[PDB]
């Protein structure tokens, strides 16, 4: 079926901040394979920012191994992102992706004084 | 809900009387048998269909509101046991949990003061009994016992062979493992507990002491300090085709007809049985299933569907049965549903064969090969370009020229091609059933169905038609296709 | 290696023999024994490994047990199979009777009447210590 999602977070951040994401499913998450989350800086093209598997294996790129953490919650119907340690260079639109083909419509992250 | 109290117009009544001559005054030791006075009432008023178990501590409360338990421990002081086995009978239905408290503050050393006389085989039921719902109140009582010879008793009595007796023992070992935590699980199997459980087990004459049995020792199984003390009893064994043997339909039918198990359990006792679904031992899975669909089906008679909402079990059924490799215990989870008369889940996939360029290229950010997304872009690879690629455009027209990377890859398309979603091109439904074989081979449909073939048509083809045609490399899935297919031999 | 193996009656004498089972395994001995068969022991190098196995023979006997292998004469009975094998392979039947009589020996099948002279053990439930104290001897295995 049509699984729309919508994601809540963000703004702005000291460096050496902290932000936890949300993105609300349609359905319920058990029953849906893999999610995900991606990364758009302005500029240049999207990149994959976390993975979340059915069964609950989480795979990251280098770049962000240990700051970000991807967990999902079933009792109400969200997955979470947790930021921990940013940067400068991590402002972007974040977008939830659920499967391959369904998208959302992404939140605004700055990062600066 | 007038009915309910008015179960309690009929019973309550008989208790104005009853409960006077037990506190007549001046008594005799042949007047001591009046007991029963209560017992048949206790029972009766216990056995009404749908509304007996509302009834039944709502009658067995007034003996320690207003005090009657008091007497049965100021009786007990009586030298001859005609009384102590006319009296524990009637102490045991009316232990309720608001009525445990009572006896665990201040009964402790009662109880056990005729638990050691294990002798006498029409006093052992009640004292058994006793033993059996006194692990319900908390790992405090429980710890007190099993410092004494309260387990000793139990554990000994499985040399006897009086039937309700081992049913008793049997239920008294399952509640002291689990009420008793992790700490009395070591000192279970260090009393040796887990090898004297098999002569239940091996029971050939009655199926509760089966089941219960199996129960018992897969709580003990979860104690992973002690997995390996428990996996040499050679009971585990004896789990898993029994739970395969016996249906839940004809178990809650014999479990309708005994007194002691009618009416079934409270939510105390089954929020306790949840955590075994997702559990890591298999064993402890099935049987978590198969009493949580027998007692379904128990409480479905009635119109009592409602507790296994709020004790949060349809929610575990609920995520258990999507993408479970355990045909058994998704099979007694759907029983359970549909029983219940909830929906089924089924998965949701990515419908490979439909994608273009763009999701192409989405996958291969997620998968980590993102840097050959352009290389894929040139080329204009779709989802059926994806889904019929082979070694030799990798190697030379995608550019993957390290034979690691094209292993490294085709791990991840192999695993994204088992769990697609065909429907749209399948139309004899041929995934299924190369599911069925082997959850592995679920793969090879697309295969399949690109040069057209299906489950009708699929009984005329040779393995060199498989090899060369359908993209089957492994010799030995191109043989057990073969044989799975022969097998139906012009079948239809 | 299974030291003993257990022999019973497929509905009677399956109780006590668990008890028997039991304990022997606290006293360390590997046994074997058959659960859930129902005469499937017709492959012709399943009953020859199951008696080939085993060093010791323990007859658990029922009220009423050998009503089967009477008036037979045939190998088609389980229980003939494996006294027919324990006693050509040469091993020791040490059984063990429980409310159940010495039958005529005519009525016994004529090849069978070997195990006539092995002596056998009065159970006891009642003093389980004595009888596996003195079970344990005289097994040779
Ligand atoms: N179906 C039943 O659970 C059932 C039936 C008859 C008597 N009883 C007795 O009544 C008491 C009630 O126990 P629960 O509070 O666990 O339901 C128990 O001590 C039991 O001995 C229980």
């Amino acid at each position: 079926m049509a699984v729309q999602l919508v994601e809540s977070g963000g703004g702005l951040v000291q460096p050496g901040g902290s932000l936890r994401l949300s993105c609300a499913a349609s359905v319920s998450i058990s029953r849906i394979y893999v999610m995900a989350w991606y990364r758009q800086a302005p500029g240049k093209q999207r990149e994959v920012v976390a993975v979340i598997r059915y069964d609950g294996t989480t795979n990251y790129p280098d770049s962000v191994k240990g700051r970000f953490t991807i967990s999902r919650d079933n009792a109400k119907n969200t997955v979470y992102l947790q930021m921990n340690s940013l940067k400068p260079e991590d402002t972007a639109v974040y977008y939830c992706n659920a499967n391959v083909e369904t998208w959302g419509q992404g939140t605004q992250v700055t990062v600066s004084s | 809900g007038t009915e309910v109290q008015d179960a309690l117009e009929r019973a309550l009544p008989e208790l104005q009387q009853a409960l006077s001559a037990l506190k007549q005054a001046g008594g005799a030791r042949a007047v001591g048998a009046g007991l029963a006075e209560v017992f048949q009432l206790v029972e009766e008023a216990w056995l009404l269909p749908a509304v007996g178990r509302e009834v039944a501590q709502g009658l067995c409360d007034a003996i320690r509101l207003d005090g009657g338990l008091d007497l049965l421990l100021r009786l007990l002081q009586a030298p001859e046991l005609e009384t102590r086995v006319q009296a524990a009978r009637l102490l045991e239905q009316i232990l309720v949990a608001e009525n445990r408290d009572r006896v665990a503050r201040i009964g402790l050393g009662v109880i056990l003061n005729l638990a050691k006389e294990r002798e006498p085989v029409e006093l052992a039921r009640s004292v058994a009994g006793i033993l059996e719902h006194m692990f319900k109140h908390s790992e405090e009582t429980c710890q007190r016992l099993v410092a004494a010879g309260g387990l000793d008793a139990v554990l000994y009595w499985c040399r006897r062979t009086d039937p309700a007796l081992l049913r008793h023992c049997a239920l008294a070992l399952g509640n002291c493992a689990l009420h008793g935590g992790q700490a009395v699980q070591r000192r279970m199997v260090e009393k040796r507990a887990a090898e004297w459980l098999f002569p239940l087990a091996f029971s050939k004459e009655d199926e509760l002491l089966r089941l219960h049995a199996c129960l018992a020792v897969a709580v003990l199984a979860t104690n992973k300090e002690v997995e390996r003390e428990v996996e040499r009893s050679g009971t585990l064994a004896l789990v898993e085709p029994l739970v395969a043997s016996l249906d839940p339909g004809r178990f809650a039918r014999c479990l309708v007809d005994a007194s002691d198990t009618s009416q079934g359990r409270g939510p105390d006792d089954l929020q306790r049985l949840v955590p075994l679904l997702d559990s890591n031992r298999l064993e402890a899975q099935c049987i978590g299933a198969f009493y949580l669909c027998a007692e379904a089906a128990i409480k479905s008679l009635q119109g009592k569907t409602k507790v296994f909402s709020d004790i949060g079990a349809i929610q575990s059924l609920k995520r258990l049965v999507s993408y479970s490799t355990n045909g058994t215990k998704s099979a007694l989870a759907k029983r359970a549903l549909r029983l219940l008369g909830e929906e089924v889940p089924r998965p949701i996939l990515p419908s490979v064969p439909s994608w273009k360029e763009a999701e192409v290229q989405t996958w291969l950010q997620q998968i980590g090969f993102s840097k050959y997304c352009e290389s894929f872009r040139e080329q204009q690879v779709d989802g059926d370009l994806l889904l019929r690629l082979t070694e030799e455009e990798l190697q030379t027209d995608l550019g993957m020229k390290s034979g690691i990377t094209r292993k490294r890859f085709f791990r991840e398309l192999t695993e994204l091609k088992t769990f697609a979603n065909y429907s749209t091109c399948d139309r004899s439904n041929l995934a299924d059933w190369l599911g069925s074989l082997d959850p592995r081979f679920r793969q090879y449909t697309y295969g399949l169905v690109s040069c057209g073939l299906d489950r009708s048509l699929l009984h005329r083809v040779s393995e060199q038609q498989l090899l060369e045609d359908c993209g089957i490399h492994l010799g030995v899935h191109r043989a057990r296709i073969l044989t799975a297919a022969r097998e139906m031999l012009h079948s239809p």
